[PDB]
RNA sequence: AGAACCUUACCUGGUCUUGACAUCCACGGAAGUUUUCAGAGAUGAGAAUGUGCCUUCGGGAACCGUGAGACAGGUGCUGCAUGGCUGUCGUCAGCUCGUGUUGUGAAAUGUUGGGUUAAGUCCCGCAACGAGCGCAACCCUUAUCCUUUGUUGCCAGCGGUCCGGCCGGGAACUCAAAGGAGACUGCCAGUGAUAAACUGGAGGAAGGUGGGGAUGACGUCAAGUCAUCAUGCCCUUACGACCAGGGCUACACACGUGCUACAAUGGCGCAUACAAAGAGAAGCGACCUCGCGAGAGCAAGCGGACCUCAUAAAGUGCGUCGUAGUCCGGAUUGGAGUCUGCAACUCGACUCCAUGAAGUCGGAAUCGCUAGUAAUCGUGGAUCAGAAUGCCACGGUGAAUACGU
């Protein structure tokens, strides 16, 4: 288990946290637990949106949630229709007043969670797990990567011995740590077993 | 008109203060001999007087924190030549010389996970 | 008096927490104390980070809480009431006490 | 070490006569990193060696270490199917430490009671020539005399 | 760990839950000095009768996501691994790796 | 041990089992996995088949057991030798 | 990162079977609250209260009850089907690619060579020209300074004093954070190929990566983990579920890692000095009173730079013991007890009184460590009702040696 990761290296520096709240001793396992449940729920919803990043940010007794997708309206649906809907269950969730914002994620090539999400999309109905990630590879590339690095690993072409295969392209530097490295996971439950998806996408060096 | 040095050594936080004067040291309201009951102590507190000759010339008044007894001498030295620096500023080659402008910024060494010590490992087998 | 707490993770995020509350006090009343640090508490955990067993391989993190005691000497009418509308940003926890 | 030669760190001199042999002595003395009680230790072997001999402490002192230090010792080169045992001309500051050392060792033999009295008594043999110290520098030099061909 | 276990678990506390007055009561009424023997008998008689799952240190702390017994950290109701993961991921606020 | 002012311990169905047979005045074996259980004066005479894990061994009371528990008349372990 | 129960996955018995855990209907009952006997308990039988959100009244959503099945459940097997995570060589300086060129080709070149560097570090050359991942830097911390802000932190100079920064006060100093400065072979000399560098010195708190941490390239070991989790055959009136007791603490033995010792650089007794870093509300618990003591009683202060844990120990001074299996050493066993806890038999910790094994520096052999390191001394934290000589942290004192390959 080598290498470190890239986000949580970063945390303190060029990338930010999630879970954005303050509480004390007494009160946290339970608001990480809330957090948890709120996430787990959101992700069951909008599945079919496609959602990058859960922002949980709990002020004064009410929690406000920041749902990051590339495609609102699907979560929108009509307009304060399905955000409402989604706003009560999440305040049952945590127990407190809900209120939900909805940022639009430009660029959702260049998002690297996404794009871990397609391509296990794409290796549940059957492709070639190679077109896929030269898919995303090139496509990450043609919107304005300074680089991409994806990865894909197990049972691919359900063959019984389970390898890996990685595409880099561009410069992806992870020791660098001022290097915004969006790197995200997921996974594809196939018949033949689950194929495990990194990707890193190098959005660039922050200078400050 | 009393002049001033911070002493600074492993955990120990001097505060020397120097004056004119006939020579008595006062270390948290007590004598030299008192608080240093090490003989090693007082010389290297002494010692930056002794290489520049003022040592029955100036009184100093000190309070020193942190640390133990060697690190706490260490710091009121340091404090002494800040402050006889700060005094003469004509001074500062031959402290250079005797080393005692420098910080020691040697801290103790953190316990690292793994080992039992900052550096001393578990004992090792083959089998 | 006045004595006001505030606790944060983000320590910029507490910065501006704690200017933000001075102009709120330095308009409507007068005399602020002012923004004093406190210690920070260093809050550390190790753990092991394999599945199963490799006791060395391990990580530590932490918690950097941060604390800004901020006062008010007068409390006048408007100042104190100010306060009530005025909300901080989130993630910092502030913690009023007069006298 | 293979790479890079250091230069030795700064020892201060003993508080009582102010010396840096002396605090090296103590040093070697030392155990457990307790220093103010091999300090102590030192001084009073001193105190009375002085006592017997008369003369300063120091002189005293450096007089014994003159008596057990070695002009020569050997080490093992061993090209050859069996070891050959090489002398070699020891340098100053190496053949003071051994002498110490040396001092130290016999000190921690000897059959008398207070850890100072002891070391006393070996500052004593040295001076005399007798002791420990002086038997085990003469097994030195005879090894090394033995080994004379090879150089 | 397993369904069941994390059901008796739950089980347990709401015991606890439940019993808390009076076993404290009990307790109280053990301890004090000043009463008679016979009622203190009756105490321990009594604590005896509840439950047992009733007490508070029967339970056994888990991972509020796994359910795992060991490993375990009280400020954020999780094992080890999961609390590891959420360190990386970002959902721990405040929380970062430390070097000193 | 037990503290002296929590008294001693015994299993109340067990001393209830106990009292019953002081009543009736008889000596059937009463079967019993109270190993905790201690020895008080009125069960001397009785026998009482402690458990072992495995199975009940009987127990007649004696005098000289009465501080002692139930248990230690009821070893578990059946360690023979090893040759 | 903590087995008395619990944990527990194991054994023995006692029990349940759409089920402890979910969803689904049907239809019986508001949920729930209190209490009774038997039972080791699991469970199996009794007595009191309620009817809330709405009905062209074939009823509903929460929460119990019963039966059917669909299903639940599995710490069951496969890590040689997998993901994820982890170790490892190794923080070793390497591993590659594109285009070009050489070769029938596997391939080569680049990446070799002269120097140099911690470094595939840098320069110079050169069928190579370029690029990427890595060796570096960016991050934390530590060492010097400055500015800002001064309470719960500080007391230099002022007045008062209960001689306590405690109280007027002061904002100096320490300290606390926040933001800046500072180190780059930048400056000097020499050597060097008109170089990259190296050797020395100046200044400086710091000098050549300043000290420490984090950071682990391509890959290797079908390395580890299906018992964290997830995941691609087997069990389903039992390989699932509930209970009480036992076991995981067994004991001819062998090995690993530690603690304490064998003593006088010490033991014991009396006095006495100097830390850091942490934790704390089902919590830390002062003072006072009682207890030889572990503790007990009463009970402030405190979600805490404020109060508590909380006396640092080694040390220093004075006395004693005088080389003994000892005033060394504390195992072991007997008695009596304290606290946690339903519960200390199996099987907790600690206290008091007694008891006082082995052991006098350890065979072959074998481990660690280059500095605030080793060695030694104490202190804290996590897990945690209780239960560390382990682990993770903190400071105290503080060496030896490096000729060299």
């Amino acid at each position: 288990g080598q290498k470190v990761h890239p986000n949580g290296i970063r945390l303190g520096i060029v990338k930010p946290w999630n879970s954005t709240w303050f509480a004390n001793t007494k009160e946290f396992a339970d608001n990480l637990d809330s957090d948890f449940k709120v996430r787990q729920y959101l992700t069951k919803e909008l599945a079919k949106a496609s959602v990058s990043r859960i922002v949980i940010e709990r002020p004064a007794k009410s929690i406000r949630v920041t749902i990051h997708t590339a495609r609102p309206g699907i979560v929108i649906g009509k307009k304060g229709e399905d955000v409402e809907k989604l706003r009560k269950v999440v305040a049952d969730i945590a127990g407190v007043p809900a209120q939900i914002n909805i940022a639009e994620v430009r660029k959702p090539e260049l998002d690297a969670k996404l794009v871990a999400d397609s391509i296990t999309s794409q290796l549940e109905r059957r492709v070639m797990f190679r077109r896929a990630m030269k898919r995303a590879v090139q496509n990450a590339m043609r919107l304005g990567a300074k680089g991409i690095k994806v990865e894909v690993s197990g049972r691919l072409g359900g063959a019984e011995i389970a390898r890996t295969e990685w595409y880099r392209e561009g410069r992806v530097p992870l020791h660098t740590l001022r290097a915004d490295i969006d790197y995200n996971t997921s996974e594809a439950h196939t018949t033949y077993g689950v194929i495990g998806v990194k990707v890193w996408i190098f959005k660039g060096e922050i200078l400050g | 008109n009393q002049y001033y040095g911070t002493g600074r050594r492993k955990s120990s936080a001097a505060r020397v203060f120097i004056k004119p004067g006939n020579g008595k040291i006062v270390i948290n309201q007590r004598s030299l001999e008192q608080y240093f009951g090490r003989e090693t102590a007082r010389m290297v507190v002494r010692q930056p007087l002794e290489l520049v000759d003022m040592v029955e010339k100036l009184d100093l008044y000190i309070t020193v924190k942190g640390g133990g007894i060697s690190g706490q001498a260490g710091a009121i030295r340091h404090g002494i030549t800040r402050a006889l620096m700060e005094y003469d500023e004509s001074l500062r080659s031959e402290l250079r010389k005797a080393g005692f402008v420098t910080r020691d910024a040697r801290q103790v060494e953190r316990k690292k996970v793994g080992l039992r010590k900052a550096r001393r490992r578990p004992q090792f087998s083959k089998r | 008096r006045i004595r006001i707490r505030l606790k944060a993770f983000d320590h910029r995020l507490i910065d501006q927490a704690t200017a933000e509350i001075v102009e709120t006090a330095k308009r409507t009343g007068a005399q602020v104390r002012g923004p004093i640090p406190l210690p920070t508490r260093k809050e550390r955990f190790t753990v092991l980070i394999s599945p199963h067993v490799n006791k060395d391989a391990r990580d530590q993190y932490e918690i950097r809480t941060h604390l800004r005691l901020v006062d008010i000497v007068e409390p006048t009418e408007k100042t104190v009431d100010a306060l009530m509308r005025l909300d901080l940003a989130a993630g910092v926890d502030v913690q009023i006490s007069l006298g | 070490p293979r790479r890079r030669v250091i230069g030795q760190r700064k020892i201060l001199p003993d508080p009582k006569f102010g010396s840096e042999l002396l605090a090296k002595f103590v040093n070697i003395l030392m155990v457990d990193g307790k220093k103010s009680t091999a300090e102590s230790i030192v001084y009073s072997a001193l105190e009375t060696l002085a006592q017997r001999s008369g003369k300063s402490e120091l002189e005293a002192f450096e007089v014994a270490l003159e008596n057990v230090r070695p002009t020569v010792e050997v080490k093992s080169r061993r090209v050859g199917g069996s070891t050959y045992q090489v002398p070699v001309e020891v340098r100053p500051v190496r053949r003071n430490a051994l002498a110490m050392r040396w001092i130290v060792e016999a000190a921690r033999k000897r059959g008398d009671k207070s850890m100072a009295l002891r070391l006393a008594n070996e500052l004593s043999d040295a001076a005399e020539n007798k002791g420990t110290a002086v038997k085990k520098r003469e097994d030195v030099h005879r090894m090394a005399e033995a080994n004379k061909a090879f150089a | 760990a397993k369904q069941s276990m994390k059901a008796r678990e739950v089980k347990r506390v709401a015991l606890a839950d439940k019993y808390f007055a009076k076993r404290a009561e009990l307790k109280a009424i053990i301890s004090d000095v000043n009463a008679s023997d016979e009622d203190r008998w009756n105490a321990v008689l009594k604590l005896q009768t509840l439950p047992r799952d009733s007490s508070p240190s029967r339970q056994r702390n888990r991972c509020r996501q796994t359910g795992r017994p060991h490993g375990f950290l009280r400020k954020f109701g999780l094992s080890r691994i999961k609390v590891r993961e959420a360190a990386m991921r970002g959902e721990i606020p405040g929380l970062k790796k430390a070097s000193w | 041990p037990r503290s002296l002012k929590k008294g001693p311990f015994i299993d109340l169905h067990l001393l209830k089992k106990v009292e019953k047979a002081v009543e009736s005045g008889d000596k059937k074996p009463l079967r019993t996995w109270s190993r905790r259980s201690t020895i008080f004066p009125n069960m001397i005479g009785l026998t009482i088949a402690v458990h072992n894990g495995r199975q009940h061994v009987p127990v007649f009371v004696t005098d000289e057991m009465v501080g002692h528990k139930l248990g230690e008349f009821a070893p578990t372990r059946t360690y023979r030798g090893h040759a």
